């Protein structure tokens, strides 16, 4: 709670970033720093105890300094597989406890850019049966991670029903999101056709689907 | 036929605190009156006799105990005192009859960007012995697993480095330590010039 | 080396009491065993420890609440946290720095606890069929995961022999107060006559587990 991180940091593959970690002298004055790396949906994982000591399997790219009140860590040929958050932590006499940073964002922006892949499912005809319908639009593989979703039916915008997740990184270091639209079987029948509209860079990719 | 006070002093390179370096000064003549009498000196503490008292007194030999740490760290060079460097690096007795003096070091011995060359022993499987020097780098075993001078899971290299930059506090930079001690044990041979 | 792995309700009523257990995989060592939580887009929180010794270290914000034991019979170290509210949603980890209270070299998988007043649901799993438009040869098929409470929900396809193209979405919060979740795989068009496809859906939190057959239209 009492070491402070920046809140992002940012390089382009290939080259190195430093994230530093400011304290006080009951924390990294006197105590020892280390160093977390948590890529989102997997647990924290130590990259630097003892100020610069490295754990077993981790490459000599990683690496971490301490000077008086400050830490910092150096990640050396960025890859996009080091897109993560990273922690410091340290102990504080003061406080009898282990204190954590808030975590530094590290984001490679110079990325091969990727166009999105669009799949849109009408409502399962078992969903219409439980007096039901949604339809799944499914984006994927694409970079930058940013993205603007929206509904049309027919060729009105609709915006009642709608949920849209935050984009997600994959396995293949690309982004994906999900939107999704809610409706009446009367309603689905109701219209011509229903359209997701995915904006992608300032351009649109979109796709439609007909009862 | 002065004692070699000055290659004590005014050294280039001061070893680190886990190797302190010793020398034993005999047969010559010293002043701790020239000694003491420089405003060059953050702390000049002697438990026990007093530098006007010690240019009367004669010993067998005297000895100089040189090294480095950080500045908050000075307190632990005295008698009774615990802590990293009065456990694991140098250990000063209870009867203590001797004296202790530090000096700021930043201009000598802090590099920016970090000057890691001094060292401090950060793991010992036991308290230091007034005046012992444990200068081994085995692999500290923490656990009940064996670490076969491997570093690794609860086994850890006992030494650790010093971060010593200019910019950083005076707490955290470096300081010069000497500590005078006066052994009688033997004619005494090394003498005031009273 | 040591394995930790945590075990948890998922869902506690608020003002009554979060228990998890973490086993260690004997468990006489001279260890630090603690325990992390991290609430959901948040930082890492350090709840406390317990020694091997019985000695033991909580958070100054969490103390009064938080009881951690050791026990050498199920070889495992617990956590329980009191009187808990909607701030203690996070996912638990159990961690140990070994014999030196220092950096946590071991950590667990982690478990989510959503602490809510809301029952327990279970979900609704429905095929996404492919259809002819069908993308070059390339066939997209899916499960849709809806109305469950809390999360998570884990798909595996063919029972994990097929994970080659498989991608599970994470999950939209509704107005409703239900997690909805869907789950694509990428399969020869070719292979949507021949071949069974077959989404497995876990709720942990429901005790349910569905294995819904998807068939093209
Ligand atoms: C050490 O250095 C200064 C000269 O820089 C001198 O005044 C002093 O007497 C020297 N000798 C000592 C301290 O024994």
């Amino acid at each position: 709670a009492v070491l402070t991180q920046p809140s992002s940091a940012s390089s382009t593959p290939g080259q190195r970033v430093i994230i530093s970690c400011s304290g006080s002298s009951s924390n990294i004055g006197s105590n020892t720093v280390s160093w977390y790396q948590q890529v989102p949906g997997a647990a924290p994982k130590l990259l630097i105890y003892f100020d610069y000591r490295r754990p077993s399997g981790v490459p000599d790219r990683f690496s971490g300094t301490r000077s008086g009140t400050s830490a910092s860590l150096g990640i050396s040929g960025l890859q996009s597989e080091d897109e993560a958050d990273y922690y410091c932590a340290a102990w504080d006499d003061s406080l009898s406890a282990w204190v954590f940073g808030r975590g530094t964002k590290l984001t490679v922006l110079g990325q091969p850019k990727a166009a999105p892949s669009v799949t849109l499912f009408p409502p399962s005809s078992e969903e219409l049966q439980a007096n039901k319908a949604t339809l799944v639009c499914l984006i994927s593989d694409f970079y930058p991670g940013a993205v603007t979703v929206a509904w049309k039916a027919d060729s009105s915008p609709v915006k009642a029903g709608v949920e849209t997740t935050t984009p997600s990184k994959q396995s293949n270091n690309k982004y994906a999101a999900s939107s999704y639209l809610s409706l009446t079987p009367e309603q689905w029948k109701s219209h011509r056709s229903y359209s997701c509209q995915v904006t992608h860079e300032g351009s649109t990719v979109e796709k439609t689907v007909a009862p | 036929n002065l004692c070699p006070f000055g290659e004590v002093f005014n050294a280039t390179r001061f070893a680190s605190v886990y190797a302190w370096n010793r020398k034993r000064i005999s047969n010559c003549v010293a002043d701790y009156s020239v000694l003491y009498n420089s405003a060059s000196f953050s702390t000049f503490k002697c438990y026990g006799v007093s530098p006007t008292k010690l240019n009367d007194l004669c010993f067998t030999n005297v000895y100089a105990d040189s090294f480095v740490i950080r500045g908050d760290e000075v307190r632990q060079i005295a008698p009774g005192q615990t802590g990293k460097i009065a456990d694991y690096n140098y250990k000063l007795p209870d009867d203590f009859t001797g004296c202790v003096i530090a000096w700021n070091s930043n201009n000598l011995d802090s590099k920016v960007g970090g000057n890691y060359n001094y060292l401090y022993r950060l793991f010992r499987k036991s308290n230091l012995k007034p005046f012992e020097r444990d200068i081994s780098t085995e692999i500290y075993q923490a656990g009940s697993t064996p670490c076969n001078g491997v570093e690794g899971f609860n086994c850890y290299f006992p030494l650790q480095s010093y971060g010593f930059q200019p910019t950083n506090g005076v707490g955290y930079q470096p300081y010069r330590v000497v500590v005078l001690s006066f052994e009688l044990l033997a004619p005494a041979t090394v003498c005031g010039p009273k | 080396q040591v394995t930790l792995r945590e075990s948890g309700p998922g869902l506690v009523k608020p003002s009554e009491t979060l228990s998890l257990t973490c086993a260690v995989s004997l468990s006489s060592v001279n260890y630090y065993w603690s325990w992390i939580r991290q609430h959901p887009g948040k930082g890492l929180e350090w709840i406390g420890y317990i020694y091997y010794s019985g000695s033991t270290n909580y958070n100054p914000s969490l103390k009064s609440r938080v009881t951690m034991s050791l026990d050498t019979s199920k070889n495992q170290f617990s956590l329980k946290l009191s009187s808990v509210t909607a701030a203690d949603t996070a996912v638990y980890y159990c961690a140990t720095p070994g014999a030196i209270m220092g950096a946590l070299h071991i950590w667990g998988q982690g478990t989510l606890v959503t602490v809510s007043s809301a029952s327990t649901k279970g979900p609704s799993v429905f095929p996404l069929a492919p259809s002819s438009k069908t993308s070059g040869g390339t066939a997209a098929l899916g499960c849709l995961v809806k109305d469950y409470f809390p999360e998570p929900v884990t798909v595996s396809w063919n029972s994990g022999a097929l994970t080659s193209g498989v991608h599970t979405f994470p999950a939209v919060l509704q107005s409703s107060g239900l997690y909805s979740l869907s789950s694509v795989v990428t399969v020869p068009s070719s292979s949507l006559g021949t071949q069974t496809y077959i989404c497995n859906v876990n709720h942990k939190p429901s005790n349910t587990k569905v294995d819904k057959k998807v068939e093209p239209k």
